[PDB]
RNA sequence: AGCCAGGAUGUUGGCUUAGAAGCAGCCAUCAUUUAAAGAAAGCGUAAUAGCUCACUGGUCGAGUCGGCCUGCGCGGAAGAU
């Protein structure tokens, strides 16, 4: 869903990045 | 050596001045000496041609009008803000 | 030939030839210089 | 590129841009770019123009630059609902109005000079024109 | 008779007349017989001290006859030779290198009179001075 | 504008390429008989060569040429019944 709220989305992108920081260095 | 056409102005103020500048003429007052200042309506293209030489800013030079041979030096030049055109020029006597 | 938004000359050979209602550019020397739409 | 080192306020109003420039006279140099147009010059614009003009006469000659930015120009982020505060400073710009001189040049051949300003003019958002100092 | 039928000009050094990097394709070859030229030029080698370029007409007819016809040697290589540089101008002409007497390149310039094509002697000697700045050096003046 | 010729010598200018030669990159533009001719114009040759330029000679006879302020024009210009 998209909804248009700002903070409701950057959390998701934050998760998406936070996983990549681990998965890269592994 | 320079010689210049002239006629006395009557109309003055911004409106009449624009009516001249649109008409390929420009205002230019002449003073110096103890006597009263006298504004003149110069032609544009003539002076614009003649002034291009640098000496024009320094050479003593006449301005014919009613045979009185005004004979003056340049004092100031209001160039247009962004066009090869003129606005107004001071002619002090010498 | 590049059409290009602004043709102009390249080679001194280039001639600048209008045809129909549209600009074209030709050079006897190099073929590459052909152009249209200027 | 090129912003004031210190500022009296973090932010500033949009204002307007009515009027005509004072700097209509080449001064530091002998050759110049009068503006004719009206508008904004972002710092990166004047900088790109400066580079394009610097690689032209190369190291010989000299280039004065008349304009300076100091006008902060803020923006809202990517997709926020209006008006929960004025936006943060984004990029400095120098406003201009017609008659403004932009760049000035030192002892360089006039033809090479027109080459240089012909190069630098393309980067600028506004239109320009070449000019010469006049003795008086 | 300066109208050679098939010239390929190439100034040659005194040192040899028939190797390959100097003489040969560099002077071209088509009916040319350098194998005798070794018997030809080296007398002119013997005329004066070695190690200098010797400019020479490459007289070449289609008639199989051909001859070297030596030109008097160029002033510039002679000036690098006297100045003693073992490279070239290297540094800009703003920095002069060579140092020679003023009567020289006039008693030295006179050596080239056979190939100097001006009229006035001093304009000619000055042509040798142009050959002097050609090195990027300038003789004292 | 065209048509007939030269368009240069010292000198491959020093150099940089094992070979820069006007033309692979500099230094520099300096001096030359001569109508005059760039130690350097493009093409081209590995480098050279070779082929057209500025100057000029006749021929042809008279308008031609680069910029300036100007009104109206074209290209830029692709969208869904």
């Amino acid at each position: 869903c998209y909804g248009g709220d700002i903070s409701r989305k950057k959390k998701l992108l934050q998760k998406q990045k936070e996983g990549k920081k681990r998965m890269k260095q592994i | 050596m320079f010689t210049i056409n002239a006629e006395v102005r009557k109309e003055q103020g911004k409106g009449a001045s624009r009516r001249l500048r649109a008409a390929n003429k420009f205002p230019a007052i002449i003073y110096g000496g103890k006597e009263a200042p006298l504004a003149i309506e110069l032609d544009h293209d003539k002076v614009m041609n003649m002034q291009a030489k640098a000496e024009f800013y320094s050479e003593v030079l006449t301005i014919v009008v009613d045979g009185k041979e005004i004979k003056v030096k340049a004092q100031d030049v209001q160039r247009h803000p962004y066009k090869p055109k003129l606005q107004h020029i001071d002619f002090v006597r010498a | 030939m590049k059409v290009r938004a602004s043709v102009k000359k390249l080679c001194r050979n280039c001639k600048i030839v209008k045809r129909d209602g549209v600009i074209r550019v030709i050079c006897s020397a190099e073929p590459k210089h052909k152009q249209r739409q200027g | 590129m090129l912003q004031p080192k210190r500022t009296k306020f973090r932010k500033m109003h949009k204002g307007r841009n009515r009027g005509l420039a004072q700097g209509t006279d080449v001064s530091f140099g002998s050759f110049g770019l009068k503006a004719v147009g009206r508008g904004r010059l972002t710092a990166r614009q004047i900088e790109a123009a400066r580079r394009a003009m610097t690689r032209a006469v190369k190291r010989q000659g000299k280039i004065w630059i008349r304009v300076f930015p100091d006008k902060p120009i803020t923006e809202k982020p990517l997709a926020v609902r209006m008006g929960k505060g004025k936006g943060n400073v984004e990029y400095w710009v120098a406003l201009i109005q017609p008659g403004k001189v932009l760049y000035e040049m030192d002892g360089v051949p006039e033809e090479l000079a027109r080459e240089a300003f012909k190069l630098a003019a393309a980067k600028l958002p506004i239109k320009t024109t070449f000019v010469t100092k006049t003795v008086m | 008779a300066k109208k050679v039928q098939a010239y390929v000009k190439l100034q040659v050094a005194a040192g040899m007349a028939n190797p390959s990097p100097p003489v040969g394709p560099a002077l071209g070859q088509q009916g040319v017989n350098i194998m005798e030229f070794c018997k030809a030029f080296n007398a002119k080698t013997d005329s004066i001290e070695k190690g200098l370029p010797i400019p020479v007409v490459i007289t070449v007819y289609a008639d199989r006859s051909f001859t070297f016809v030596t030109k008097t040697p160029p002033a510039a290589v002679l000036l690098k030779k006297a100045a003693g540089i073992k490279s070239g101008s290297g540094k800009p002409n703003k920095d002069k290198v060579g140092k020679i007497s003023r009567a020289q390149l006039q008693e030295i310039a006179q050596t080239k009179a056979a190939d100097m094509t001006g009229a006035d002697i001093e304009a000619m000697t000055r042509s040798i001075e142009g050959t002097a700045r050609s090195m990027g050096l300038v003789v004292e003046d």
